Parts: C-alpha cells; sequence; structure tokens
C-alpha cells in the first residue's frame, strides 16, 4: 500500500513520519485482525481494549465503538469503517438479485481483509454458520480483482482428491519445463481461485485424518504434488485456494488439522443480528416497493415484521429437532424475491393484498420444511399475530384465510385462486393429461 | 529468398550454418502461408464491405446474414487496427493466434459468400447483362462499385466488343468505350457517375 | 449453385490471376485418352472463339498465355471436329532411339 | 362490412352432443355447419334455424379434426381410432377409410386443389393422401413429438404445423422440407392458421416494417400458444413480428377476420377474444362458453362467429 | 406436463454401475443444454447405489 501511494504521488513520495505513523497503526489493526479474526464480536472487542489499555499507541477517541470498528487510511490516521458507505438506493429491477450486495460494515470490513489476504496469493478458509454470507463476501472482494478467475467446488462427506485432480484436468494444463512439470492455468495471465465449499465434510479416517485435506496442505506447503500416474512431482504456477466452512461443532463437520490449519488465516462470518438486517433488508423492501407507490409507506414495517419473525422462528425450531431447520438471510432473500415476483405484474395492490402475499411466502419459507402438525400450527398462528403486531387497523378476514393460495394457472398474473375453481382447472388438466 | 536459401542449402558449407537456415527457411515458409491466406482474405472483405455498406435494404431482407456479417466486420476492423498499430513484419508474423484467426475469417467470409445466391439472382433480373456474370464475379462487381478499377476484367463477359471503358482523372465519368485492340469510341456526352 | 472441377478451378484461376499467373507462360496439359465426351465440351475453346461455355452461361476467355495440350497415344475414338482444330506434331516410334 | 365483431348474447346454444366438442367448422357453399365431438360423432346444423339436421356416424374413437374443400361436397374427418374417413357431403355417407397412421391423428385438412388430404398424429408424421384412390403418397418427418395440427396455405405450396416439440415448422409441399423452424414458444404450440391475403397491407402496416420494396411481402401464421400468447411470423427462416400478450389460459384457437383487420382467439379461460392486432390488444372479450372452448370458426361472408367447447355444446353467435 | 417440462427418469436395474449414470447424467445435460429443452430431473433415493 505504501509503494501504491508512492507511485501515485510521483512528485510527493513517501514520507518518514507520515511512514511511522501508518506503520504503527497498521500493525494494531494487523495484530487485532490477525488475532481475533476467527472470534465472535465480543471476543475481538475483548482483544482490541486489551491492546488499548496496555500498549502506548496512539488510538482514535471512542468511548465505546470498538477498535476493530476503524480502518488504517493511507495518509496515516484513524478513520471509521461506518463512514465509508452510506445509505444506498438499488434499483428495483436488480432487487434481490444474484450479485447485488448492499454495503454493511461487516460486509466492508471482511471484504477489505480478504482483499488483503488474497492479493498476496495466500490461502484461507471462510467459517461461520450456513447462509451467513461467506460466498457474497469472497465473490464481492474478488470481483475487485480482475485477474482473479473463481472455480466453484463442492466438498461432500466422500470427496477425495480426484475432484481437485478433474479440476485441473479441466481448467488447467500440464507442460514439462526444463525444472520440471508445472501445472498453470489455460488463461495466460490469470489466476485460478479454487472455492472449495465445505472444507471440514471429506471423511475423516478410522485414524484422524482427511485425505482431502492433508492433499490440500501438501500443495500449499510444498508447492506441488505427484502425479500418480508417473509418480512425478507437479508444480502449480497460478493456482490459490479458499475455503468455505461451517464451524466444526455442527453435527456434519469435522475439526481441521493443525498443520494445514498453520497456513489458512480464517476469518468468521456470523449472522448480522437484528440491527443490521433491518436495514439490510429495508433497503431492498424500499426499491421494492416502489412498483406500487401507493404501498411506499409500508416499507418499515414490512420489514420489521419480516425481521421479527424470521428471528422468532430461527430462535424456535433450531438443528437439534430436525437436520434441516436451518434458517438464515437467505430465507429473507427468497421472501423478498417471492414478494418482488409478485408484485411485478400487478402494479396496483392494497395493504391487505401486499400481507395476503407476505403471509403466503412466510408459509412457503417457514412451513413447507417443518414436520409436526404442532410446529405447523405454530407457524401459523404466529404469522397471524405477527402480522396483526406489525399491522394494526387492518382487514384480518380479507387478508388472512385458512388456504391462502396463489397460482399462475387460472389467471395470467401471480395472484390469489380460489380453492373450489383450482380443484375444478385440476380435474379438468386431470381430464386431459390422462389421455397425455 | 526462399530460392536463395535453397541454393545454399545444397552446397558447399551448409553444415556450419544449418540451424540459422532452418530458422530462416521456417520464418520465411510462416510468412508466405500467412500473407497467402491474407490476400484472398483482403479481397474477399473489400467486395463484402463493398456490398453490404454501398447497397441498402439488405437487413430487411436476410437479418440473421447482415448481422453476422456486421460482428465479422467489426472484428475484422479490430485486428487490422492491431496490424496498423504494429506495422512491423514480424510483429504481424508473431502475433498470437494470428494463422487460426484469419483462417477462421476466411472460412466464414466464404460462407457468407456462399449464401447469396437469392440476392444475386434478383441483382441479375435488375441488370439482364449480369446474366453471363458468375456467382462470384458479379458479387465482386456489387462490391467494387464505387472502386470502378475491377470492372475493366469483367466488361468483356457482358458486352461484345467493349473490353473496358476509359475514364477521368476522378474516376467519375465515363468518357468512352474500348475494345481489346486499342479501338475507341467517344461518346457525344458522358453520363454521370 | 456451381460447383468447379479442375480443369475450370485451373482456368479460373489462371484468369482471376490473383498472384499473378498471367504473366507467367502457362500450359494446360491433358495427359489421356480423346473421346467426344468431354473433348466436345472443348472445341469452343479450341475453336476461333477461345471461349468455354458454362451452363450458368458463365464464359472463360482464353488468354493468349495459355496453351491447350494433350499428351495422348492415338486418335481412334477422336471425331474430325475435335482433330480439324487442334496442330498435329506425330511423335513417331522412331523419334526415341 | 370488414368489421362486425360477435356480441354477447349467443344467437343458439345447440346442445345435442354427448361428449366434449373438439373441432366446429363452417360449410363453404350452404347456410349448414358440422361439428366433431369426442363421442365418436358428427353432427351437421343449421346455423341459420338453429335445428340439428343429422348426424354421421362411422368413427370408432373420438373424431379430432374435420375439414371442407373449396367446392364443399367433400368432408374430411379423422379420429383417435388411427383412421380418416372422406364423407360424400352430398349423400352423407363415408366414401372410404384410410388407415396408416400409428397413433392418435390429431388433424386433417384439404388442399385448394382439392384432391388431396394432410394428417397429423402422434407419431411425429404428416402424412399425403389421394383424394382419388386413398393411397399416401407423401410423409413427412422432422418434428419431435406430437404434431397437432397441419394446415396448408392459400395456394396449397406450403404447410403448416404445430406440435408438442415446442416448435412451429413450416415447408413445401412439393419436393423440399423444412422452409423454416420457429422455436420461439416456450410451451407446447397449438393452433396455428395463415393469414388471408386481404391483410397484408394492414400486417405490414402496423409491424415494424418498410414500405415494401422487396415484393411479394410473404406470408404470416399466427399463434399456437400453450403459455397463452399469440405470435405471427414472416417468410424465409422466420421472425416473430408481434406478440399478443394479454391471454389468460391455454389458447385453443386462432383465427384472422374476414377482411383481416382483426385476430379471433379462444382458449381454456372460457373466453373468445376479439385481438385489435394493429395495436397489440384485446379490444373486446366475450364470456364464451362455462368450460374450455376449444375451438372457433368465421364466417367468410355471412356475419356468424361459431365456438365448440368441453361443455358439449356449440354456440353460434351473431355479429353486429 | 403442465408446466411443459420433459420427464426424464434413469430407469435403474441391477448390474447398473456408475457408468451407467454417468451416460444417463450425460444424456440429461446435452439435452438441456445443448438444445434448449426443459427437463424434470425426477430421482428415488433408491436410483443411489
Ligand atoms: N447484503 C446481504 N447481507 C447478507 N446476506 C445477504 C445479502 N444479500 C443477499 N444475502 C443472502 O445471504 C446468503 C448467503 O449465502 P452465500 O453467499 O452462499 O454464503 P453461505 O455460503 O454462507 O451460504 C445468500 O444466499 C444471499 O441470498
Amino acid at each position: 500500500n505504501v509503494a501504491q501511494y508512492n507511485a501515485n504521488h510521483p512528485d510527493f513520495p513517501m514520507q518518514i513520519e507520515q511512514l511511522e505513523r501508518y506503520i504503527q497503526r497498521y500493525l494494531v489493526y494487523a495484530i487485532l485482525w490477525s488475532l481475533s479474526g476467527d472470534s465472535r464480536l465480543k471476543m475481538r472487542a475483548e482483544l482490541g481494549e486489551y491492546i488499548r489499555r496496555i500498549t502506548t499507541v496512539p488510538l482514535p477517541t471512542a468511548p465505546n465503538i470498538p477498535i476493530i470498528d476503524y480502518e488504517v487510511s493511507i495518509s496515516g490516521e484513524w478513520s471509521p469503517w461506518q463512514a465509508k458507505v452510506p445509505q444506498i438506493e438499488v434499483e428495483t429491477h436488480k432487487v434481490a438479485a444474484p450479485d447485488v450486495v448492499v454495503p454493511t460494515l461487516d460486509t466492508v470490513r471482511h471484504e477489505a481483509l480478504l482483499y488483503t489476504w488474497l492479493a498476496e496469493h495466500k490461502p484461507l478458509v471462510l467459517c461461520g454458520p450456513p447462509g451467513s454470507g461467506k460466498t457474497m463476501t469472497l465473490f464481492s472482494a474478488l470481483r475487485a480483482l480482475p485477474d482473479m478467475e473463481v472455480v466453484g467446488l463442492n466438498f461432500s462427506s466422500a470427496t477425495t482428491p480426484e475432484l481437485l485432480l478433474k479440476t485441473f484436468d479441466h481448467y488447467c494444463e500440464y507442460r514439462r519445463t526444463p525444472n520440471g512439470v508445472v501445472l498453470a492455468p489455460v488463461q495466460l495471465g490469470k489466476w485460478l481461485v479454487l472455492f472449495c465449499d465445505e472444507i471440514n465434510l471429506p471423511d475423516m479416517d478410522k485414524y484422524g485424518t482427511q485425505r482431502v485435506i492433508s492433499f490440500i496442505r501438501q500443495m500449499v506447503e510444498h508447492g506441488g504434488f505427484y502425479r500418480t500416474s508417473d509418480q512425478t512431482w507437479v508444480k502449480l504456477e497460478r493456482i490459490q485456494f479458499v475455503g468455505a466452512c461451517n464451524p466444526p461443532t455442527d453435527p456434519g463437520r469435522k475439526p481441521l488439522s493443525h498443520r494445514f490449519l498453520r497456513h489458512v488465516p480464517v476469518v468468521y462470518v456470523d449472522y448480522p443480528g437484528p440491527a443490521s438486517l433491518t436495514q439490510i433488508y429495508g433497503t431492498f423492501n424500499r426499491a421494492m416497493l416502489r412498483l406500487i407507490p401507493s404501498l411506499r409507506t409500508y416499507a418499515e414495517p414490512l420489514t420489521a415484521a419480516m425481521v421479527e419473525f424470521y428471528t422468532m422462528s430461527q430462535e424456535r425450531f433450531t438443528q437439534d429437532t430436525q437436520p434441516h431447520y436451518i434458517y438464515s438471510p437467505r430465507e429473507m432473500t427468497r421472501w423478498v424475491r417471492g414478494i418482488f415476483e409478485a408484485l411485478r405484474p400487478l402494479e396496483t395492490l392494497p395493504v391487505e393484498g401486499l400481507i395476503r402475499i407476505w403471509a403466503h411466502e412466510a408459509l412457503r419459507l417457514f412451513q413447507d420444511r417443518l414436520v409436526e402438525d404442532e410446529e405447523r400450527r405454530w407457524t401459523d398462528e404466529n404469522i397471524d399475530t405477527v402480522a396483526l403486531k406489525h399491522f394494526p387497523n387492518i382487514d384480518r378476514e380479507k387478508a388472512m384465510s385458512r388456504p391462502i393460495l396463489y397460482s399462475n394457472w387460472l389467471s395470467k398474473d401471480y395472484i390469489p385462486v380460489d380453492q373450489e375453481e383450482l380443484r375444478d382447472y385440476v380435474k379438468a388438466r386431470l381430464k386431459v393429461f390422462y389421455e397425455e | 529468398h526462399i530460392n536463395s536459401v535453397s541454393a545454399m542449402k545444397l552446397s558447399p558449407y551448409y553444415k556450419v550454418f544449418e540451424e540459422d537456415a532452418l530458422s530462416w527457411e521456417d520464418k520465411l515458409n510462416r510468412i508466405m502461408a500467412l500473407f497467402d491466406v491474407w490476400i484472398d482474405v483482403q479481397r474477399r472483405w473489400v467486395y463484402l464491405e463493398g456490398i453490404f455498406t454501398g447497397s441498402a435494404d439488405i437487413k430487411h431482407l436476410l437479418p440473421v446474414e447482415t448481422q453476422r456479417f456486421q460482428s465479422i466486420s467489426t472484428e475484422f476492423l479490430a485486428l487490422m487496427k492491431k496490424v496498423s498499430k504494429s506495422p512491423l513484419v514480424m510483429d504481424v508474423l508473431n502475433i498470437q493466434g494470428v494463422q487460426r484467426s484469419l483462417e477462421r475469417l476466411a472460412d466464414l467470409l466464404g460462407k457468407i459468400q456462399k449464401a447469396l445466391g437469392e440476392y444475386l439472382e434478383r441483382e441479375r433480373s435488375s441488370f439482364p447483362r449480369f446474366y453471363f456474370v458468375g456467382d462470384e464475379d458479379l458479387l465482386e462487381i456489387i462490391g467494387n462499385s464505387k472502386n470502378v478499377a475491377k470492372l475493366q476484367k469483367h466488361f468483356k463477359k457482358m458486352f461484345a466488343g467493349v473490353s473496358s471503358i476509359i475514364l477521368n482523372e476522378d474516376n467519375s465519368v465515363v468518357l468512352g468505350i474500348s475494345s481489346r485492340e486499342g479501338e475507341e469510341v467517344m461518346f457525344k456526352t458522358p453520363v454521370s457517375i | 449453385e456451381w460447383t468447379d472441377g479442375l480443369f475450370t478451378h485451373v482456368l479460373r484461376k489462371i484468369i482471376d490471376s490473383v498472384r499473378g499467373e498471367l504473366q507467367k507462360r502457362q500450359w494446360i496439359v491433358f495427359d489421356g485418352d480423346v473421346d467426344p465426351e468431354w473433348v466436345e465440351n472443348l472445341n469452343s475453346v479450341l475453336d476461333d472463339n477461345k471461349l468455354l461455355t458454362l451452363p450458368n452461361g458463365e464464359r472463360l476467355s482464353l488468354p493468349p498465355n495459355v496453351r491447350i495440350m494433350f499428351e495422348v497415344q492415338d486418335l481412334k475414338y477422336a471425331t474430325l471436329a475435335t482433330v480439324s482444330r487442334c496442330g498435329m506434331v506425330w511423335f513417331s516410334e522412331d523419334v526415341l532411339s | 362490412p370488414k368489421e362486425w365483431i360477435p356480441r354477447p348474447p349467443e344467437k343458439y346454444a345447440l346442445s345435442g352432443h354427448r361428449s366434449p366438442v373438439t373441432r366446429v367448422i363452417f360449410h363453404p357453399v350452404f347456410s349448414v355447419m358440422v361439428s366433431a365431438s369426442e363421442d365418436a360423432t358428427i353432427k351437421v346444423w343449421d346455423y341459420e334455424t338453429g335445428d340439428f339436421e343429422r348426424t354421421l356416424k362411422g368413427h370408432t374413437d373420438s373424431v379430432q379434426d374435420i375439414s371442407f374443400d373449396h367446392s364443399g361436397k367433400l368432408l374430411a374427418s379423422c379420429s383417435a381410432d388411427m383412421t380418416i374417413k372422406l364423407w360424400d357431403f352430398q349423400g352423407f355417407e363415408c366414401i372410404r377409410t384410410m388407415h396408416g397412421h400409428d397413433h392418435n391423428v390429431s388433424s386433417v385438412a384439404i388442399m385448394p386443389n382439392g384432391d388431396h388430404i394432410v394428417s397429423a398424429s402422434r407419431d411425429k408424421t404428416i402424412k399425403m393422401w389421394e383424394v382419388q384412390t386413398g393411397y399416401c403418397v407423401k410423409t413427412f418427418t422432422g418434428h419431435r413429438e406430437w404434431v397437432r395440427m397441419v394446415r396448408p396455405n392459400q395456394d396449397g405450396t406450403l404447410i403448416a404445423s404445430c406440435s408438442n416439440d415446442q416448435t412451429v415448422r413450416v415447408w413445401v409441399v412439393a419436393t423440399k422440407e423444412c422452409k423454416a423452424e420457429l422455436r420461439e414458444h416456450e410451451h407446447v404450440v397449438e393452433c396455428i392458421s395463415w393469414a388471408p391475403e386481404s391483410s397484408y397491407s394492414s400486417i405490414s402496416e402496423a409491424t415494424g416494417s418498410e414500405t415494401k420494396k422487396s415484393g411479394k411481402p410473404g406470408p404470416f401464421l399466427l399463434s399456437g400458444s400453450r403459455d397463452k400468447t399469440i405470435k405471427m411470423w414472416d417468410v424465409s427462416t422466420g421472425m416473430c413480428l408481434m406478440t399478443l400478450v394479454g391471454h389468460d389460459n391455454w389458447v385453443r384457437g386462432v383465427l384472422f377476420h374476414s377482411g383481416g383487420k382483426f385476430i379471433l382467439s379462444c382458449a381454456d379461460d372460457k373466453t373468445l377474444r376479439v385481438w385489435d392486432y394493429k395495436n397489440k390488444r384485446c379490444m373486446k372479450t366475450l364470456n364464451a362458453h362455462e368450460h374450455f372452448v376449444t375451438s372457433l370458426d368465421f364466417h367468410k361472408t355471412a356475419p356468424y362467429v361459431v365456438t365448440g367447447s368441453v361443455d358439449q355444446t356449440v354456440k353460434v353467435w351473431e355479429c353486429r | 406436463w403442465m408446466n411443459g417440462l420433459s420427464v426424464y427418469q434413469i430407469k435403474v436395474h441391477r448390474k447398473y454401475t456408475g457408468e451407467d449414470f454417468d451416460e444417463d447424467l450425460r444424456t440429461v445435460l446435452r439435452r438441456s443444454g445443448c438444445k434448449n429443452e426443459k427437463i424434470a430431473f425426477i430421482m428415488d433415493e433408491s436410483n443411489v447405489l
């Protein structure tokens, strides 16, 4: 970064006192992130306050907010991360697109840390609960590097190095050099990034080892791997690895070996929490409720309702009851996308209709997964009471009903459908379908 | 140069300069092949560009053909801009992928030239004497309509004793009719091209 | 659509002269037997017209530097319309010793 | 004139059938019409009076399409019993039963020349028949799925087809095949129809097109959408000139007006739609039946539109 | 059938090795990507061997 400043300012070089004041602050920042990047907010705040209380380095005059909230600017002074990104107004067209990322404190902070670790072509591992945002963060921090090309890889229980070998056979080529055999991507001048998505899940042996993890550790440390066809050492030229993984205390995951974990920095991405979630999806809701200008004022209560019901359901149904009871911001993103898809062709809808769409999407996201009738009844009752809590003086009977169904079969758009009419239509379509 | 290299290859002290001779011969053969393809593809593209720019209302009858040739013409424009920015013979010889790119361009332009029979028949219906001209020659005549440089080698097919025509310095007014033995007739009044 | 043959392709190449075949002395030699199946196609070329006519209506005037040659063994199947159009050089069996 | 449109309510609600009505067509010269249903019968109705005239038994399974010739003296019917029958409409008796298909024959028509019959069946083949002898002379292949309908053009030189193959395929009858393959429908293609001669000017000035300058403006197809759309095509490899979105369910039948100024359409939404295709919108909506509407036809001279439906009723609409 | 997808079932039997599943997957991928054919790939738990 100092060399970049020197190249960008040829007439004014990098002064010594500015270099000192920049490098001391960057040392404090890098110690903080390197030593508490894989811990919770409370623990990184504890490490920050310990460093502030023991070590005499100039620090920001922050009474409450932690030191990790700050950024060491290139001019040599602390700058807050929150002032970097303001409120953004995403367009109505891409309201829940797979590539849109509304900036947040944790998002920008993790993107900067990822860029720092990825510029040196160092392997890393992204850890956190499922759906926390450990692929959007990598892809957003890696879209700023045109040199990098992602290759997706999904590890399983029965993953063996032949997955990596098949990926290398597809995306790279083997060439013979006087120094030996090297392996490089076919795209000249480009770096290949292998994104292993479930890096714990390769099945641990009877003797506490994983073949894939040992293979990746050998490639990361020794710089290459033996080719089992001719027993010839094969070097890598432009290849790095990035891992994503759930925490090792999850039911299917196993702890990585210390020899592998020596090389890969680990950063812990957590669920955004309520205060971040309300903004991070109220932006989407405000963008979405521009198709219908009469529903513009029903954005903050709608976002609060989605956040509150998602929090309630996540607290109620957990991993210990059933293996599939995982609720993440993926559910909120699909919620926003479903409401947007049901609102796009209409362009005229009352608040009762909006609440009906919201409740139908809530059902289809949080009730189709469940197993027990008690859980299904709990979700129905709590959808009703959350909607009544966040939307007073509304037509409860006109916005809620026992069937509550939506379809585009009897209508060109995606509008609610009467159960009897749907049954008659399905009977006629089955009459056609028997003969076809 | 190739003849001289082959002559000194045989006799008498070629053994000491052998590797240099092979390198020279290989680069000469490579530039010969590249420019042998290049002359044909440029000769095709000049009249294809002429017919697809000077003549209008072709997109309303062959939309996919016009779009395909527009993309191929933009690609050829970019490649020739690169060649213009690198006017060295060694540089154009060692441009990465030049041989396969030019081969593919020749194949695509050949396909575009092949898929023009109905339009050529319409043009032949438009001018009666074009019925005695082949498809490729008619394509060259239509594409080089503004040039009036390659019509002298095609007028003898259309007409009886009109081997060529005489023109002014501006090459935009016909002055008379020329035969193949030098006998010429002067027009009473010229034609406003 | 017309697909050229060997003789038509060679003659069209010489007529086009993309690489300059017109300046050189070009000779077309037919090294085979002569029958009215394919030589009555060439009788217009060997005629005073110096012209080759195709079913398209495309005509290829023979350039002055090109000589149409035949290396034949006998003419027991050629007709008068073929023999009368060409100059004979009778290479007797005693020419080669 | 060239402007009459069907208006509610219907003139007569003829309800003599026993099973869903499949196809309904008019007569070329007489004031009568026929209708095909799924009970293996072809009832003949006087639409001017509104009384059932006579029936035509003979088919073993559900008859799926019917078509008159230019003279009006022949009726060609195809059924799900894999046979095609030619009816002498002067004496109302079957002339010949013409086997040859391997599955349910879906549609037939009589070419404007008058001595050839087209077909379309679930074995993905289209066959040409001889009216005089009954032999098969030409079979068309290329469709990958069930072919649903076949319609020769105005002069009999071109044949269009629609299929479960998701495509519309049009070809010349005589020697060449697959003139165009049209692939802009995202679901099954159901009902095609050509454009009449007195529609080319309105089509040219309605869609994006220059002031002709090419000659022979080219034939125009129509729709065939199980994805609730309407699509008209062009000459050569074919482009979609317009798409008339605004429909509600699976489109089952499409037509032009007699004057060529309108598009008539019926579908499973129990609705007959009148499209003002010059502005790409439906300017009139008719709640036709109490169930799915399977077919419609438009009279060339008289002001009458007739629709058949799964309601086992055939309704005739007078135009004002 | 209502949505226009083409149903594909692998039709498993005995001695159904991994090469046969690879071939079925190849045919499904070819039809779905090369020929723009919407396919509903229905697979059972008993089909996993
Ligand atoms: N700004 C945002 N912050 C947090 N989550 C988001 C945001 N935008 C979208 N999401 C959702 O969060 C989910 C994170 O999933 P992904 O990126 O695959 O990470 P993981 O691998 O942890 O699931 C995405 O599916 C996306 O729908």
